[PDB]
């Protein structure tokens, strides 16, 4: 085990991202007993997980995470329940895991984060209704935005545009986001009001194009341009929590819900794998960068399920 | 001072936490009984067998600091109103666990969330939670002034917000709390957790929370302004709400995390303490809110009443005015002028009335009348080592007593909430026999008023005293005495009926009907009708306790309160009108009461069932 890494690992994980090389990064929260905290871990071998005794860096945040992001090789955003958003710095030899800054912006739970194509902003969604953008290197809140009514369930940034980002909450609202006008945001999704948007997720070759999963357990695509939607696909029982595209030219869409099952569907949103492996929710999901086949999900039951997509 | 607690929504160790918030000078704790995001599952496998703890152990604090510093809250997730039925059952019991934990640790509150217009099952899983096993507990309902809808930035650009008048679309909040309490058939034990924005709505909207069960304001760290120095502060029209709520002795909680990073916690709470050690002046009137008509009057409720400095200087000022204008200089000591003290009480007329004689130098014959036998004690006592034979106290009802001869002024007055107060007509008419032809009385003329009120919490009140033996709506047809700064008035006080003394009329009859219709210019919810007098005792000199005519230092007068059965929707525009009657047998007096706009109710106290002043 290494150094100033937390003894044990919290029950809860919350988020689970592969890095360029290959490595495994791991959030963990106690939404239970005594202490209500969180802990970030890094795993070189991605089979090592979810043993302590065998990982690259390990430390132990203030409050629990509730979502991740990485800031490119070395740094990791952390959406925190004390209404802040952190920034840990891995070490030289990539040992431990160094705070740069934690600063208290939201009146509630950073319940979503997500960094902008510049990989110098980012976005953070709050159980404050507010929503807002982040100087990473400055350290310092860039706009704060309120739009929505209730809470924001999903913020996330486009593949390759630094002022288009995509934003979800429990007041049915998608918004398409874009600094560049003096009315950034735009109610964009389906003709009549149905579910709440519950999971965002941009493609990663068309960048005008989208999926979304709702609270009912459905998952669908939509244009921003065509703003009528016309592909769903009922994949779930329960919430959709998360959606992952793949590395491929041809990209899958990995599926993640509260029903406690894994999903994988093509381009039509037709089901191709379906895994069971999990006894609990279902939180995260990331594509091998090595090996494309590959998927690594994690969730409530501490279990790190390794799945070979046909 | 101001009791006063923090809120927040991540606690990682419970003993730690509590430490920090007792340092920054809160007195108690608004924190989760349960994660927020810990959703559990409790119908579908195999998240609902998930291994426990489902939160941390009671064991973590002492009884006495569940009991006194910790208030709960409902967990976000929980939604028991969603458009899906597995959210919706699964919200159902995750309420029910979290309700009964928080009922299980013996916590003084329960924080609950009122941010959307259907709530109705939130109601239904609360009213069981509240008819299963009987508790001290309360429940908080966080309900914002402005909802988060009407107050978002005007940053969409395909849904731009409203900039037009919607006078009952402001309004929309008070419907949230106002149908849900419905729904909950007025629990004594479900309050109001007013939640204050950035900025403030029109007047109408805040004046429609006034007589409404607030027991909690809720004040977010983002309203805060930051002044010339970096402390936070407030805005003048915020300051003006803080005053109102501190006179409501409110709990006031602070929200959301410290924006004014250069300073503390602590600044926020040392600018409300600030506020409540520099709030505006209180008045002599300001230092249970309802009380029946007293009937029984021992020694230390005749002391209260006697309690009252400017109705005496009043009343030794027309006594004084009336001797100067019947007797002249020239009849300064050959003419003697008989005054007649009825209804006499432990001496505080008869002492102002010899006060009179003295400050206008004219001869008194007086006669001191009670029928309390134990004040005739008090009266007895007094005469015999302080007045002498000039006073003859009369231990006899002024209807019946055969006096030596006849009067030249006759002094009466109402003390206090004495219930007979309201048989003044009938007591005058029997003492008017032994007055003569040319005499005066004093208070000559009573002029009573009636103004609509609105109050959900004097409703609540009235509701309470349920007795057993009796009709279970009895005391809605009883008349209460309460304090001004409880009830909101609706329209402007009108005149209900006169009463001139001495009664010239050939055939006197004192019962009254009146049909008073009252101009309503708000949206409101009619409770009931607050009843205000004024007296004339002799010519420019008066008292009063109608509040435009109100006379500065009075204490001992308080206004009459009465209740109606169902409460009354009333609209901006509508006109209240309420017909009373005021019946009177030859044995018994009694009140009775109408609305018949902009609904109709039930006649109140019919024959007097309920209630009746014996003559
Ligand atoms: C406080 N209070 C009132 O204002 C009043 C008027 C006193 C009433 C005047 C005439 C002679 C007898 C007494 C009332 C009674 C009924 C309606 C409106 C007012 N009674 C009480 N207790």
């Amino acid at each position: 085990l290494p150094p100033n890494a937390p003894a044990c690992m919290e029950r809860q994980l919350e988020a689970a991202r592969y890095r360029s090389d290959g490595a495994l990064l791991l959030g963990a929260s106690s939404l239970s007993g005594r202490c209500w905290a969180g802990s970030l871990w890094l795993f070189k071998d991605p089979c090592a997980a979810p043993n302590e005794g065998f990982c690259s860096a390990g430390v132990q945040t203030e409050a629990g995470v509730a979502d991740l992001t990485w800031v490119g090789e070395r740094g990791i955003l952390v959406a925190s329940d004390s209404g802040a958003v952190e920034l840990w710095e891995l070490d030289e030899n990539e040992t431990l895991i160094v705070s740069k800054f934690c600063k208290y912006e939201h009146d509630d739970i950073v319940s979503t984060v997500s960094v902008l194509s510049s990989g110098t902003q980012a976005v953070s969604g709050s159980k404050d209704i507010c929503i807002k953008v982040w100087d990473l290197a400055q350290q310092v809140v860039l706009s704060s935005y309120r739009a929505h009514a209730a809470q924001v369930t999903c913020v996330a940034a486009s593949p390759h545009k630094d002022s288009v980002f995509l934003s979800c909450s429990e007041d049915n609202r998608i918004l398409l986001w874009d600094t560049r006008c003096p009315k950034p945001a735009s109610q964009i999704g389906c003709s009549a009001p149905g579910y709440l948007p519950t999971s965002l997720a941009w493609h990663p070759q068309q960048s005008e194009v989208f999926v979304f999963g709702d609270e009912n357990g459905t998952v669908s695509l939509v244009d921003t341009k065509s703003t009528s939607c016309v592909l769903s696909s009922a994949v779930h029982s329960q919430c959709v929590t998360g959606l992952v595209f793949s590395p491929h030219s041809v990209p899958f869409l990995a599926s993640l819900s509260e029903d406690c099952s894994l999903a994988v569907l093509d381009s039509s949103l037709s089901e191709l794998f379906r895994s069971q492996a999990h006894r609990d929710f279902v939180r995260d999901a990331t594509w091998s960068p090595l090996n494309h086949s590959l998927l690594t999900t994690v969730g409530w039951d501490h279990q790190v399920v390794h799945h070979v997509v046909p | 001072r101001v009791s006063s607690g923090r809120d927040l929504n991540c606690v990682p160790e419970i003993a730690d936490t509590l430490g920090a918030v007792a340092k920054q000078g809160f007195d108690f704790l608004c924190m989760p009984v349960f994660h927020p995001r810990f959703k559990r599952e409790f119908i579908q496998e195999p998240a609902k067998n998930r291994p426990g703890p489902q939160t941390r152990s009671d064991l973590l604090l002492s009884g006495r600091d569940w009991n006194t510093l910790i208030v709960g809250k409902l967990s976000p997730w929980i939604r028991p109103d969603s458009k899906v039925e597995k959210i919706r059952r699964n919200s159902e019991a995750a309420m029910l666990q979290e309700l009964n934990f928080g009922a299980y640790l013996g916590l003084p509150a329960f924080l609950l969330p009122l941010n959307q217009e259907d709530n109705t099952n939130l109601a239904r899983v609360l009213t069981n939670h509240i008819h299963t096993g009987h508790h001290s507990s309360m429940f908080w309902m966080r309900v914002p002034l402005v909802a988060p809808e009407d107050l978002r930035d005007d940053i969409i650009e395909n849904a731009p917000t409203t900039h037009t008048e919607e006078y009952s679309g402001e309004e929309k909040t008070w419907m949230w709390w106002h149908n849900f309490r419905t729904l909950c058939d007025y629990s004594k034990r479900i309050a109001v957790a007013l939640e204050i924005g950035a900025d403030l709505p029109s007047n109408h909207v805040i004046d429609r929370w006034l007589g409404e069960p607030i027991k909690a304001a809720i004040l977010p760290t983002s309203i805060f302004l930051t002044n010339k120095k970096g402390f936070p502060v407030l805005s003048k029209m915020h300051q003006r709400l803080i005053f109102r709520l501190l006179k409501l002795e409110v709990q006031f909680i602070i929200t959301g995390t410290n924006h004014h990073s250069e300073k503390e916690f602590c600044s926020y709470l040392q600018y409300l303490e600030y506020l409540s050690q520099n709030r505006p002046p209180p008045n002599a009137y300001e230092l249970s809110p309802l009380q029946p008509l007293m009937d029984n009057l021992e020694s230390q409720t005749y002391e209260v009443f006697e309690k009252d400095p400017i109705k005496y200087s009043q009343y030794q000022q027309a006594i004084y005015k009336c001797l100067l204008d019947r007797v002249p200089e020239e009849e300064k000591d050959t003419n003697v002028q008989v005054l007649m003290v009825l209804g006499a009480g432990r001496g505080p007329l008869v002492n102002a009335s010899l006060r009179a004689a003295k400050q206008a130098d004219r001869r008194i014959k007086l006669y001191a009348v009670e029928k309390n036998p134990n004040a005739v004690v008090t009266l007895e006592n007094w005469q015999f080592e302080e007045w002498g034979s000039q006073v003859t106290v009369v231990s006899s009802d002024m209807r019946e007593w055969v006096a030596p001869e006849k009067a030249d002024i006759i002094v009466s007055e109402l003390l206090g909430s004495f219930a007979d107060n309201e048989l003044s007509p009938e007591c005058l008419d029997g003492a008017q026999h032994f007055l003569k032809d040319d005499g005066v009385s004093i208070p000559g003329e009573y002029t009573s008023f009636l103004a609509p009120i609105s109050s959900s919490k004097l409703y609540n009140e009235v509701r309470a005293c349920r007795e057993k033996d009796r009709d279970p709506e009895a005391q809605f047809e009883m008349p209460y005495v309460v304090r001004l700064h409880n009830f909101h008035q609706l329209s402007a006080p009108q005149p209900c009926f006169t009463f001139s003394h001495p009664n010239r009329d050939p055939m006197i009859d004192n019962n009254r009907y009146c049909t008073l219709e009252f101009p309503v210019e708000v949206n409101t919810v009619l409770h009931g009708f607050a009843g205000y007098f004024e007296t004339v005792l002799y010519q420019d000199i008066t008292l009063s306790i109608r509040p435009e005519t109100h006379s500065p230092g009075m204490f001992s007068w308080f206004p009459i309160l009465f209740p109606i059965k169902q409460p009354i929707t009333v609209r901006e525009g509508q006109t209240i009108c309420v017909r009373f009657w005021r019946c009177s047998n030859s044995k018994k007096v009694w009140y009775e009461w109408a609305v018949t706009a902009p609904v109709c109710s039930a006649i109140h106290n019919p024959t007097g069932r309920s209630y009746t002043i014996g003559l």
